[PDB]
């Protein structure tokens, strides 16, 4: 019964509530997604490691269906609500269309929901940005990104959350067709992009991998540490080629 | 004319994390008339002062001590009309419980339901919290109960407690005088003495209202019995 | 918690002040006195009388329509003090409540029950912030079979009580003091004595000699429980009886 | 101040400022002129173009076979009001199989537009209408306001710089009654031209004409049907 | 500071504050140009790519309302999504009911009827709390020939021979006034639109920086491919 | 007709300080048997049981909704329910569907907590309780059960005699019913123990 | 109407929800609730903030509420909001049991209550619930579990956590002293007693100021019980004996 | 400060200032008067002609609420029209329910309650008009009631509402209306309207007259043109000396 207009225009033509939701996104942990030829990799930074926390309960990477999975940055509870609604929509689409959803379709649904929450009485916009990845029926890898305002775009590599600007600059300087030639190369690229803003050297990195016609796979800390050690080895190779 | 109400909460958190509307309702309660409840071994006594500002009032028309069921009684401190609203709601809740389970409601269940109503008014939109604290007595399963519900919707089980003006002094007096294994008559004497501790003027059988709950049920004490107790004190 | 302290919107809507008060209710109490009139109700051993002053400033006003005495049922009458439109709305509500009570329960509503219902409605107005409380005071008059004459008064705060005698309006404090003095010197009050007590209370608190058209008297008695309004002839007879002594 | 943001707030002077602001919104629109003879009612509207490459905005709308309107103010409010009037006329023709009288339609418009001016969170309709109709009582010219007040007019002009048009209509009201259709349309065109600056002249691009009469349904002449009415108009007297 | 007034309060000048603020919000969008000729209608919009990692093919500032109608949008595209969906649904409803195609004017009117349907009080749940922040350029071909329409959140819609919307709508409109004439051909219209876009765009015009679509009599809505864009930008 | 769709028979009997509840085990559709171990008696406490005869779907629905409400009641009250309170709760639940009735006739047997006084009762499909002192029967063979119980029941029976009486009554009553049988399960509720027995019965 | 609205569900210029932070301050002003997960069980150790000689004995527990046959919760913050949330939790658990005829997994119940909290923090114009909850339970999927929920709607699983007064010091103590995978219920109880003793520095530890509840599995059944006064007294005596032994050995 | 923004807020003195502001809006309107005589009620309105372009009879302030009831209004004309619609609906509903014409006192009470319903909440705004109700019947005689924006309704012998109501009241008080008939009361009302009008402040006005009584057989109607011309001539000749 609450019908207050929360998101309204400012004299300069700005929606202040949407801008503040984007600011709330900017305070979230960094999430990185990179599209490869045969793989899609999602990497999320852990802001702090508590050593007393069950890590399974605070995962920022989840699957929306058997082919689509997403990461987020911002408010965890709003992200949970959005993920639940997206999962329900995926099941409904699998019912009515008798075909699995495409990444673009679920990204459109999420973006439309966010836009609806930016232009409806008595509610505030969601404070999350999402990185939706997956594979279409033909096998084409996909990477999309939504924002609180409700706009979405396709990307080859992107980063949201805090420190997203520097990570995106690193991806721009480093994303090449030869940097995603192999799956391990894509994983190392994602870990290197995450390492530009995080400390502890891979201990604060939650990494996920999704392959063509395969379920989403979460790397254990042993594999992540092995990849970090390999990255340090390549750093030493660059050192030896320098001198 | 528009029958819609305000849909936003009037009670909100402060930068220190406090709901100041609840604190102001508590201040309204603390400015009310003294009320005393004492749980004895075989019953509970609810006592309060009702001194009208003039002799033109009818002492026998408005009662501050009210029965909810045959075994539950009520008394308050704070705002009278709010107490009337809560008494009506408590009676309705007890009757609904009896309609469902065909047994009289336990005191704890009624206290929980009334506290839920008070919380609803503390959180819902376009309303203020109640300006009353309730002292609820009852007899269930061969055992007496005494409860206090505050404007915030929180309830406590008490051996003896006081509300309203000089309720801290009354609490200290009860701590000095209360003991377990107390008989009902001694509890009534102690409650009347607690009222006298802060009573201004002369206390008669019409200035105060006493209600008792025991195995036979809850009943208000007639002015003749109150006069007998006062003479015995 | 200090006296006169204010916070937020406690002066504008019915929310608690730091001291725990509701200022809007007190402002409605002042709106009662904004009317400028005064009414007195007195209870006898077999009767109950309401007297209010009747002010008709201009001759262009039809005097038969300026009435502050209303009948709720055949046996219940009321006098309203305060804002006129609020008083009329409350009178309509009381009439509806009495009629509905008779329809639902099969017997006439007691005066105390009607006062309690009106007080409950006014309390609902005091708790919700979206609506104004009514700036009117209602005094109810009736005969109960078990207990006899009944005088009940409800206020905008949701408070109601029974009275041996009561007043409302600008001069309610002086009238209550006068009635306190009269009641303390307790003696048998017949119908005539009760009417004279109410009339002389109004006259002495207003400090003016009364004419039969300047007041309005309504009574209920045990012999005739129907509420009636005295005509100018009967009021003149009572005034003559008062003036001779 | 604190009294000019809500339509439910009276001012200490006994005025409502939001209604006056909506009247200003009406005054912001382009000028239109309505006038009637014994047998015809004519609306002439001065259309405005946003740019040289933009078509001039519609100002005269069809309501029924006997009723047409010219708008000035918020265009979306005008479309809402026009849809309401069209529905009312259609309901009248469906229930009674007769055209709705113009005065009763104007009363319905006033009743509809009064409601938002007294409820919290609503706003006055920011459009003013000139209504031309013909019924058993003859031709009618009506003017509605955001204040929900309406006027029965012999002639009227609303919009920007309408005071000069109103002065001209005041001057020639005595002869408006016995004019034929062409003379009445020329009078309306001269009144509308009185609102135009000297460097601006009435042309087939910025003039719209709506006519209703005894044997003539409501018709709108916009671009090439306006030239016969424009032909014969003398130069500006200055 | 932004809650002192309701969404439906007039300014002392007779303007709704929120509508004016949405008009201001339009000027932050990318420039879009529509030109109407006797041979058809052409729409051109600047994509305004922010990062090279972004895929320009995912930006859709020109959409197909129907086989004979296209829409170019400027401002807040997420706000334009619902208006575009409403336009498509209206066209399909009209086809279902009457077995014919909508006129461009009727589609623009149906979309514009949604502009002012906002407000707090007396509103169903899910109603709009604010005006839209988009300007729409509707270009299509109906029985009246090719037609171009412009719509803004004020609810006003007009027919335009050639119009520009967005951040550089002032300079582009002045350029449109010079180049445009009634006898213009479709190829001339496309070339002039691309020239003005190149003049007003910060980045260099290329096959990925812009969108261009045409509607012609006898041909459906057609969005130019990358090779066609490369051919057109070859000589300007 | 609707009550005879699935068959079934539930019986409760009162002892000196104990109660017994018995039911047949057949689950069937019209004249076809499906399973021989359908549950019709449900525990509603340590010493409280309810038996449901009628539509099998309504039996399951009523049992589950009653468990829902009883779990909420025990979590709130902080105590175990009394058999009379459980009877009132079942009556309320059944009367809520007065115009959409469940096709079940519950039978309640148990000992009052803190007193261990035997309690038995039966209710109709809309929730009219009938508290008796000897026995209550429900199902498709109520006449045979009534005859057997009226012939065999005695006041102040020990748990062994109560078991023998209820077993003989149920066995001989379901031996004369077409859509009841395929085994009998008996629960004997004492103060200190509960005994559950399945009887050697006919399977035709 | 607009003038009196507090706008409890709007963003701040820095992207913060002020009402949620103020409710978290309210949580920080509440009593200490402690939860430790062991190998053979999980426990709750709350501080009794309702202490007075004229108070009656509690029925079951002041701050620990049983949610179903397999779960229990502890609350910190506004008490009546906690009552509402516990009633809702019991309703959700019973609804799941009705739908599936199986006890609800703990994380699903926590997720449902957190969804309700988030719904209050996003729309409606109402103030949020000022309650933080600790959840303990057992389920067939993940065994013994311990969860913590915030008024914002954020939850998470833990091995040992604390909410309420002096929660940061308790968290540091648990970080220093909790051993992952090696904890037994006895060692967990000792750690809980020592943490409550150190955090409640103003008041010396006694069995009348703390409430302890444990959750164990006994032959295919979940046993949620509250430690009696003598048991807590023995725990405190053992803690004091160990402290005196350490003092002597230093 | 801020105590005068809502009708649901009392001032510290105990006043509702929004209602007072609505009454102020009423006080800015032109004067309409109504006089009750021994056989009917006569209404007279000083209808200001703001523009010469308006048709005669435009913005009429006299309404037929029912066959036997007339209404004279002052203040905001849109609010007055809404209140006239409310009164018409009340009379129609009364006839539909109880099967006979509504008494004028009952209709006045119903409309006054409807008006008072708008002086209690912040969601609505008090009416900015005050009006008179006149009626005549054989059983009830002549009745005249006035309702102000606060919702107060009183019966009158002669009432005036608008810009100049005190001077109009002074003029009315000189009339022995209790024995007069509608024929003389029409001329007296015309004379009072011409007396209280301000020629310097207001350019011109139309004299709108209506009556209900035995001469109209219990119907409210506009005073016939002949009587109106005679009354206007008498008023003009009385203004001259």
């Amino acid at each position: 019964s609450y019908d207050r207009a929360i998101t309204v225009f400012s004299p300069d033509g700005h929606l202040f509530q949407v801008e503040y939701a984007q600011e709330a996104v900017k305070k979230g942990s960094t999430a990185v997604g990179v599209r490869g030829k045969d793989i899609v990799v999602l990497g999320v930074e852990k802001k702090s490691v508590a050593k007393l926390q069950d890590e399974r309960t605070v995962r920022k990477i989840c699957a929306l269906d058997d082919n689509v999975c997403m990461a987020f940055a911002g408010l965890t509870a709003d992200a949970r609500i959005v993920i639940n609604r997206a999962r329900v929509e995926c099941q409904s689409h699998r019912l009515t269309v008798e075909d699995p959803v495409t990444v673009e379709y679920i990204t459109r649904y999420i973006a439309s929901l966010k836009q609806r929450y930016t232009q409806s009485n008595g509610r505030r916009p969601f404070g999350i940005s999402a990185l939706i990845v997956g594979f279409d029926f033909d096998g084409t890898p996909r990477l999309y990104q939504t924002d609180p305002s409700g706009t979405y775009h396709a990307w080859k590599a992107n980063a949201i959350g805090r420190g997203a600007k520097s990570v995106r600059e690193f991806l721009e300087k480093n994303y090449t067709d030869e940097a995603i030639e192999t799956d391990d190369l894509t994983i190392k690229l994602v870990i290197k992009a995450l390492l530009e803003v995080v400390q502890s050297g891979g201990k604060n990195i939650e990494l996920a991998v999704m392959r063509r016609d395969q379920p989403l796979k979460i790397l254990n800390p042993e594999e992540i540490e092995k990849y970090v050690a390999e990255i340090e080895k390549e750093k030493e190779e660059n050192e030896k080629k320098k001198q | 004319m528009a029958e819609r109400g305000y849909s936003f909460s009037l009670t909100t958190f402060s930068p220190s994390g406090k709901l100041v509307q609840i604190e102001y309702a508590l201040a309204a309660v603390a400015g009310g008339a003294p009320s005393v409840g004492i749980k004895a071994a075989n019953g509970v006594v609810l006592a309060t002062e009702k001194k009208q500002k003039s002799i033109l009032y009818d002492e026998r028309s408005v009662h501050k001590v009210e029965p909810i069921t045959k075994h539950i009684g009520l008394v308050y401190s704070g705002m009278g009309p709010d107490y009337r609203v809560l008494v009506h709601r408590a009676r309705k809740l007890a009757q609904q419980y009896y309609l469902v389970y065909q047994e009289p409601i336990p005191t704890a269940q009624l206290v929980q339901r009334v506290a839920s109503v008070m919380q609803e008014y503390t959180q819902s939109g376009g309303v203020r919290p109640f300006g009353v604290s309730l002292l609820i007595c009852g007899w269930n399963e061969g055992r007496p109960y005494l409860f206090q519900s505050d404007p915030s919707g929180a309830y406590f089980a008490w051996k003896a407690t006081a509300m309203g003006k000089n309720y801290v002094n009354g609490k200290t007096f009860l701590e000095k005088r209360y003991n377990e294994d107390l008989e009902l008559e001694d509890a009534i004497h102690t409650a009347i003495l607690t009222l006298k501790e802060s009573f201004e003027g002369q206390m008669t059988e019409d200035n105060i209202e006493v209600g008792i709950c025991n195995e036979a049920g809850f009943r208000r004490l007639t002015p003749t019995e109150v006069k007998d107790y006062l003479a015995a004190i | 918690m200090s006296r006169g302290s204010s916070a937020g919107f406690d002066r504008h809507i019915t929310i608690f002040s730091p001291e725990g008060r509701l200022y809007q209710v007190e402002y409605a109490f002042k709106a009662i006195n904004q009317g400028g009139l005064t009414s007195v109700a007195v209870r006898g051993k077999d009767c109950a009388v309401i007297v209010t002053q009747k002010k008709v400033p201009d001759k262009l006003l039809d005097s038969s329509t300026v009435t502050h005495l209303f009948k709720i049922t055949e046996n219940i009458g009321c006098v309203m003090t305060g804002m006129t439109a609020d008083s009329r709305s409350q009178v309509q509500r009381a009439r509806y409540e009495a009629a509905n009570w008779k329809y639902k329960y099969g017997y006439e509503i007691p005066v105390d029950m009607l006062c309690k219902r009106i007080a409950d409605i006014s309390q609902v107005y005091t708790q919700n912030a979206e609506m104004r409380p009514l700036g009117c005071c209602m005094i109810l008059i009736g005969i109960d079979e078990e207990q006899g004459p009944q005088v009940y008064k409800c206020d905008p705060a949701g408070y109601y009580c029974g009275f041996k005698a009561t007043a409302a309006g600008v001069k309610q404090t002086e009238s209550t003091s006068f009635l306190e003095k009269k009641v303390k010197k307790k003696f048998d009050w017949t119908f005539e004595q009760t009417v004279e007590t109410a009339i002389t209370c109004l006259s002495t608190v207003l400090s003016i000699d009364f004419k039969p058209s300047e007041i309005e008297v309504g009574v209920v008695t045990v012999e005739n429980p129907k509420f009636r309004i005295l005509t100018e002839a009967e009021i003149d007879a009572h005034l003559v009886a008062l003036a001779e002594r | 101040n604190q009294y000019d943001n809500d339509v439910t707030v009276w001012s200490p002077q006994g005025r409502i400022h939001q209604i006056e602001y909506a009247m200003e919104a009406v005054k912001q629109g382009s000028a239109t002129v309505g006038l009637k003879s014994k047998t015809h009612a004519v609306l002439v509207a001065l259309k405005r173009a946003q740019s040289e490459l933009a078509a001039h905005q519609k100002k005269i709308l069809h309501v029924d076979n006997h009723i047409g309107i010219s708008i000035a103010g918020l265009t979306a409010d005008a479309r809402l009001l026009c849809n309401f009037m069209r529905q009312e006329c259609l309901d009248s023709r469906f229930v009674f199989d007769r055209p709705l009288p113009v005065s009763r339609l104007v009363s319905l418009i006033g009743s509809k537009t009064q409601i938002p001016t007294q409820r919290y969170g609503r706003r006055p309709y920011g459009v003013g209408l000139l209504i031309a109709g013909y019924d058993d009582m003859g031709p009618h010219i009506f003017q509605t306001c955001p204040s929900a007040n309406y006027f029965d007019c012999r002639a009227m002009s609303i919009g920007a710089r309408s005071q000069s048009a109103r002065t001209y209509l005041e001057r020639h009201m005595s002869e408006f009654m016995e004019c034929n259709l062409n003379e009445l349309v020329k009078h309306g065109l001269r009144a509308l031209r009185e609102t135009l600056p000297a460097e601006q002249d009435l042309t087939t691009k910025n003039v719209s004409i709506g006519i209703v009469g005894k044997d003539l349904e409501f018709t709108i002449y916009d671009d090439d049907d306006v030239s016969p009415f424009l032909e014969g108009l003398e130069e500006r007297p200055q | 500071s932004e809650y002192d007034r309701g969404v439906n309060t007039f300014s002392p000048e007779g303007r709704l504050f929120q509508v004016e603020y949405a008009i201001e919000a339009i000027k932050l969008g990318s420039t879009a140009i529509g030109i109407q000729t006797s041979e058809g209608v052409c729409l051109a919009v600047e994509k305004r790519i922010t990062s090279p990692l972004m895929e320009p093919s995912s930006i859709e500032k020109i959409v197909e309302i129907d086989a004979h109608i296209g829409c170019a949008m400027s401002g807040l595209i997420a706000d334009a999504k619902t208006l575009i969906d409403k336009a498509r649904v209206e066209t399909q409803n009209h086809w279902f009911t009457y077995n014919e195609t909508m006129t461009v004017e009727s589609v623009t009117q149906a979309v514009s009827n949604l502009a002012l349907q906002f407000g707090e009080e007396d509103a169903d749940p899910g109603a709009m709390s604010r005006p839209f922040g988009v300007a729409l350029l509707f270009g299509g071909v109906d029985e009246k020939g090719p037609q171009l329409f412009h719509m803004d959140p004020s609810g006003t819609f007009v027919q335009c021979d050639a119009r520009a919307i967005g951040s550089a709508s002032e300079g582009a409109q002045s350029s449109l006034q010079e180049v445009y004439h009634k006898s213009m051909t479709l190829k001339e219209a496309i070339k002039s639109s691309l020239i003005i876009l190149k003049q007003v765009m910060e980045e260099k015009l290329n096959a990925t920086n812009i969108e261009l679509a045409t509607v012609q009599p006898g041909q459906n809505f057609h969005m130019f491919t990358k090779e066609e864009l490369e051919e057109v930008i070859k000589d300007i | 007709s609707i009550m005879s769709y699935n068959g079934g028979a539930v019986m409760a009997m009162k002892g000196k300080n104990c109660v017994a509840i018995a039911a047949d085990r057949r689950f069937g559709i019209q004249a076809q048997m499906v399973t021989t171990d359908f549950q019709k008696i449900f525990p509603m406490g340590d010493r409280l049981y309810i038996g449901l005869a009628g539509l099998a779907t309504d039996v399951q629905t009523v049992a589950q909704r009653l468990k829902f409400r009883l779990n909420l009641y025990e979590l709130k009250e902080g105590r175990q329910i009394k058999p009379y309170t459980l009877m009132s709760m079942v009556a309320n639940l059944l009367y809520e569907k007065r115009f959409g009735p469940y096709y079940t006739e519950p039978v309640i047997a148990g000992l009052d907590p803190k007193t261990f006084k035997p309690f038995i009762c039966s209710l109709d499909l809309i929730g009219c309780p009938m508290v008796t002192d000897d026995f209550v029967v429900s199902g498709t063979c109520t006449e045979q059960m009534y005859g057997m119980c009226e012939s065999l029941w005695e006041p102040n029976m020990d748990p062994e005699h109560l078991f023998e009486t209820i077993s003989q009554a149920m066995l001989n009553a379901v031996d004369r019913d077409a859509v009841s049988g395929m085994g009998v399960i008996v629960h004997i509720i004492e103060k200190d123990k509960i005994t559950t027995r399945t009887l050697k019965a006919r399977m035709d | 109407s607009r003038r009196y609205d507090s706008r409890t569900t709007i963003f701040s210029p820095e992207g913060r929800l002020y009402q949620v932070e103020y409710a978290m301050e309210a949580i920080g002003h509440a009593g200490t609730c402690l939860g430790i997960l062991a190998n053979d069980g999980v426990l709750l150790a709350a501080e009794r903030r309702n202490i007075h000689k004229l108070l009656d004995e509690v029925f079951f527990s002041e701050k620990i509420y049983k949610l179903n046959e397999d779960m229990a919760c502890s609350v910190a913050g506004i008490t009546s909001d906690a009552n509402v949330l516990t009633n809702e939790l019991r309703l959700i658990a019973q609804r799941y049991l009705l739908q599936y005829q199986e006890p609800i997994p703990c994380e699903q119940l926590v997720t449902a209550l957190c969804d309700i909290k988030q719904a209050y923090t996003q729309f409606g114009g109402k103030r949020p619930f000022g309650v933080s909850l600790l959840y303990i339970g057992w389920d067939k999927h993940y065994g013994f579990q311990l969860y913590q929920s915030d008024p914002s709607g954020n939850y998470g699983g833990w091995k040992a956590t604390c909410i309420g007064n002096n929660s940061a010091a308790a968290v540091s103590m648990l970080k220093q002293d909790y051993k992952e995978g090696e904890m037994t219920l006895k060692s967990a109880l000792a750690l809980a007693i020592k943490v409550l003793n150190k955090t409640m520095d103003v008041s010396k530890l006694s069995a009348e100021k703390v409430e302890i509840a444990t959750l164990t599995r006994e032959n295919g059944k979940t046993v949620i019980r509250v430690l009696k006064q003598k048991e807590v007294e023995q725990l405190i005596k053992k803690h004091e004996e160990e402290e005196a032994k350490a003092e002597r050995e230093k | 400060t801020g105590y005068d923004l809502s009708a649901s807020t009392f001032s510290p003195d105990g006043r509702v200032f929004q209602v007072e502001y609505a009454m102020k809006a009423v006080e800015n309107s032109s004067t309409a008067i109504g006089i009750r005589c021994k056989d009917g009620v006569v209404f007279g309105v000083e209808k200001l002609v703001l523009s010469k372009l308006y048709e005669e009879g435009s913005n009429k302030r006299l309404f037929n609420v029912d066959r036997h009831v007339g209404m004279a209004v002052a203040g905001l004309l849109a609010d007055a029209r809404s209140l006239a619609d409310i009164a018409r609906e009340e009379a129609s509903n009364f006839r539909s329910n109880f099967g006979y014409n509504i008494p004028l006192k009952h209709l006045a009470d119903r409309v006054a309650m409807y008006v008072h319903a708008y002086t209690l909440y912040s969601a609505v705004r008090p009416f900015g008009c005050s009006f008179m109700l006149g009626s005549y019947s054989v059983n009830d005689g002549a009745q005249l009631y006035m309702i102000d924006p606060s919702g107060v309704s009183y019966g009158y012998w002669g009432c005036a509402i608008g810009k100049a109501r005190q001077a109009a009241k002074t003029e009315i008080e000189k009339l022995q209306m209790k024995e007069m008939t509608c024929r003389d009361v029409v001329k007296e009302v015309a004379k009072i309207i011409y007396i209280v009008h301000d020629e310097v402040k207001d350019k011109a006005f139309e004299l709108e007259l209506s009556w209900v009584g035995e001469i109209t057989n219990g119907r409210h109607e506009i005073v016939p043109k002949d009587v109106r011309e005679e009354a206007e001539k008498y008023a003009k000749e009385s203004l001259k000396e």
